[PDB]
RNA sequence: UCGGAGAAAAUCUCCGAAUGAUUAUAACCUAGACUUACAAGUCAAAGUAAAAAUAUCUUGACCCAGAUAUUUUGAUCAACGGACCAAGUUACCCUAGGGAUUCCUAUUUAAGAGUUCAUAUCGACAAUUAGGGA
RNA sequence: AACGAGCUUGGUGAUAGCUGGUUACCCAAAAAAUGAAUUUAAGUUCAAUUUUAAACUUGCUAAAAAAACAAAAUCAAAAAGUAAGUUUAGAUUAUAGCCAAAAGAGGGCUCUUCUGGAACGGAAAAAACCUUUAAUAGUGAAUAAUUAACAAC
């Protein structure tokens, strides 16, 4: 009695909720499943709330927000702690890096074009298809001159044979500064190539800081290379190797399902028979079958057979 | 009769298999786990079988559960006891079809 | 049950047994429910399902049934367009 | 007290099914599924079968 | 006969049901299970079909007779696993068997009786591991 | 010369869930009297137990933490001591115990559950208490339990 009473659904359901985020001791289900800035800020409030126009439209429910503004400010401010949560979704971080984490920095932009003035952005998580994708994309990412830098594309998820692999569709090396049409082309551009019925294959642009120019001849491969075979690639290794000079600082991600240009791929240049692969379930369950099936309908006999026609045997 | 629990914690559950039966709520549905006519919980998915205690929550329409959460102390909430089946497989996997 | 008959000499069938279960050669039987044509305006849904079907006897019964009838009964049937064809094997059997 | 009743399909099939109704409530009609033709169609009472 | 509550699962302590009204009318099919001597009784994913998810609350076999045009209905068979349909009586009796044939009293205590005075003769409360008599 | 209904022969080897009886050797294993239905409780059928053969793989004890109510019956990964267990096929008998000890429930007795017992030795005589792995020949030996015990200012 003396504590008070909620009175209010609502505020019952938050407390539950942050409780249950707590630790417990007992069992639980998520256990098995500067300062001028600050100043600045006020101004512009003051500012924005003395303008009777902006409290007029308020009141009137018909004001707006510009979405492009705030997106180039999401960016620059808090951007990148989003995009690292993005990545860590995606597991991107413990795939590539077998668990480290770093955080995007530079707001790498990447599109496609398509025929002409129709570029598809290249945000994180997008959905692009292998026919847009034929041809290499657009990267720019403001790195400033004097900024040495290297970019890199790769799938994640791929290499028939082999499990824990991740082609390179094109790495560009010693990049001097935001231009790009200045990289050694160590890998030429390949189409994507996502099998059919394999599900969404996720690609990802990665960019690494180069603080100084570094020959990696053991990395660049014999343009072109259609043998792909030859694309086995895993960044651990690389990175370990020039983990000294790269550091990583930006980050791009689609995801795409197979399409009509994959076969061309398969046929044209990879010049192979296009491998076909199909979502397969487990068969169902049943228990051992009996001699006796006491008390069990007509249908029981029809689980336990192989074939769906008469055998006759010695007749 | 015979209520009681068919399923102890820890045991290898097919699916549709029954865990407890109930002549009242001594146990709620938890997670892949369903709810009878007769209030008895059985396995939405083959798995293993855990017991844990939970907030409630009620639907916001029936009157008595939210006047009763409603008028409980600001410092602390009521709990329950959950059944849950935890999935032991992979939905399917991929395999290789045909080579065209 | 009559094991040796005044005129033949011989074991006789039980009617009562042919005019209620259908044997398949395996071994099995089957019968129906009793109930299920019985008060069916007071019986649930799901239970008018259950009675509907043909059931198994269990190994004691197919023994007893075994007993009441003679070997004529238990012989292969070819009857062309049979409904039990295929019911009259096992498959997969390990046991 | 109350009576069974047969409520039969008036959509043209023979298709009916037996409903209870109180002696006192006037007779029985009810929208009711008919496998026949696979549609929702309305079943009037006809016949009494017995006085449960 | 079955169901609900206590004893707490062996016999005891209590209430009810042989349904009732409401209604959205609640389909077909099919994994895995519960319960169980047998029999009967429970729950249910997926698929399909209707609609635009939902039935909510609190029980009797087989045979045999019916009714409609496949669909269905028949029990205080309540002795409630139910003989289609049968009561008294025997000391005139018989056979097969099984059995059997509170109040004393002795101890301990001692308020009160006995004019006075507990225990001459007795005697409340009690004490004996104390002896008998629908 | 035995009349509630004569006697004789036949039906007729009437029927009897009841009483009695049921004939050589040796080896081996071995329950129950729990549960269920029954004009059924002097019977029988099913489950359960036991048993024989066969197939192949885990069983018994113990079992943490953690769970379902709670300060031990379910459940029960790894181990460890050990050799059994599941399924298939065939099959009867049994379904009334007895006494001691322990906890309850009714109300001394009487129901329920848990444990043990069925000497040829000891307790006097002693089915049920204690000592005792089977059963053999020996004019060997070490041992177990073992009705006996030592008024008090
Ligand atoms: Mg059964
Ligand atoms: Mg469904
Ligand atoms: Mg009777
Ligand atoms: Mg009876
Ligand atoms: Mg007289
Ligand atoms: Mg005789
Ligand atoms: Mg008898
Ligand atoms: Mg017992
Ligand atoms: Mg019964
Ligand atoms: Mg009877
Ligand atoms: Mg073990």
């Amino acid at each position: 009695e003396r504590l008070e009473k909620y009175r209010s659904f609502e505020r019952y359901r938050r407390r539950a909720e942050q409780e249950a985020r707590a630790p417990h001791w007992w069992r639980t289900y998520r256990e098995h499943f500067r300062t001028q800035k600050l100043l600045e800020r006020k101004h512009f409030l003051r500012e924005l709330r003395a303008n009777v126009e902006e409290e007029r439209a308020a009141r009137l429910r018909t004001a707006s927000i510009p979405l492009e503004a705030v997106r180039a400010e999401w960016e620059r401010t808090c951007g990148p702690y989003h995009k690292q949560r993005l990545a860590e979704y995606y597991g991107l971080y413990r795939d590539l890096f077998h668990g480290a984490t770093f955080v995007p920095w530079v707001p790498l932009h990447v599109a496609y074009a398509v025929g002409e003035e129709d570029l598809i952005p290249v945000y994180h998580g997008n959905e692009v298809t292998p026919t847009e994708a034929s041809r290499a994309p657009e990267v720019t990412y403001e790195a400033d001159k004097d900024s040495l830098w290297t970019l890199l594309f790769i799938n994640l998820d791929g290499h028939l044979l082999e499990p824990d692999a991740e082609y390179v569709h094109w790495l560009l090396t010693n990049i001097p500064s935001n231009r790009v049409a200045e990289g050694q082309e160590t890998c030429p551009y390949l189409p994507p190539f996502p099998a059919r019925g394999s599900g969404f294959h996720r690609f990802a642009f990665l960019l690494f800081k180069q603080d100084k120019p570094i020959n990696f001849s053991e990395d660049t491969r014999p343009s072109p290379c259609y043998q792909l075979a030859q694309r086995t690639f895993r960044t651990f290794d690389f990175y370990k190797r020039h983990q000294e000079a790269m550091t990583p600082a930006g980050l791009a991600f689609f995801q795409c399902r197979w399409d009509d240009s994959v076969t061309h791929t398969f046929h044209q240049l990879l010049d192979m028979r296009e491998p076909v692969f199909e979502f397969v379930r487990p068969p169902p369950y049943h228990p051992k079958q009996k001699r006796f099936p006491h008390e069990q309908p007509l249908r029981y006999l029809d689980r336990y057979r192989d074939s769906h026609e008469p055998t006759y045997g010695i007749y | 009769k015979h209520y009681g629990i068919k399923k102890m914690e820890g045991h290898y559950v097919h699916a549709g298999n029954i865990l407890g039966t109930q002549r009242q709520f001594r146990w709620h549905p938890g997670a892949h786990v369903g709810l009878g006519r007769n209030k008895c919980l059985y396995a939405l998915e083959e798995g293993i079988v855990r017991y844990t205690k939970d907030v409630y929550v009620p639907n916001p329409k029936n009157t008595e559960a939210v006047d009763l959460v409603t008028s409980l102390p600001k410092g602390a909430v009521l709990y329950k006891t959950f059944v849950h089946v935890v999935p032991a497989k992979p939905e399917g996997t991929f395999k290789l079809v045909d080579m065209l | 049950l009559t094991y040796c008959s005044t005129r033949k000499g011989k074991r006789k069938t039980v009617k009562s047994v042919v005019h209620r279960f259908l044997r398949l050669h395996s071994g099995l039987w089957l019968r129906r429910k009793a109930g299920y044509k019985k008060k069916l305006w007071k019986k649930s849904t799901a239970r008018k399902k259950r009675l509907r079907e043909f059931v198994f006897c269990s190994k004691t019964q197919s023994k007893l049934l075994d007993k009441m009838t003679t070997s004529f009964w238990k012989r292969r049937n070819w009857y062309a367009g049979d409904p039990y064809q295929m019911y009259h094997d096992r498959t997969n059997l390990r046991v | 007290k109350t009576i069974l009743v047969k409520l039969v399909s008036q959509a043209g099939t023979g298709f009916s099914f037996n409903h209870k109704r109180s002696r006192l409530r006037e007779k029985l009609s009810l929208l009711h599924y008919d496998p026949i033709v696979n549609k929702k169609v309305l079943f009037v009472e006809q016949k009494k079968i017995r006085s449960l």
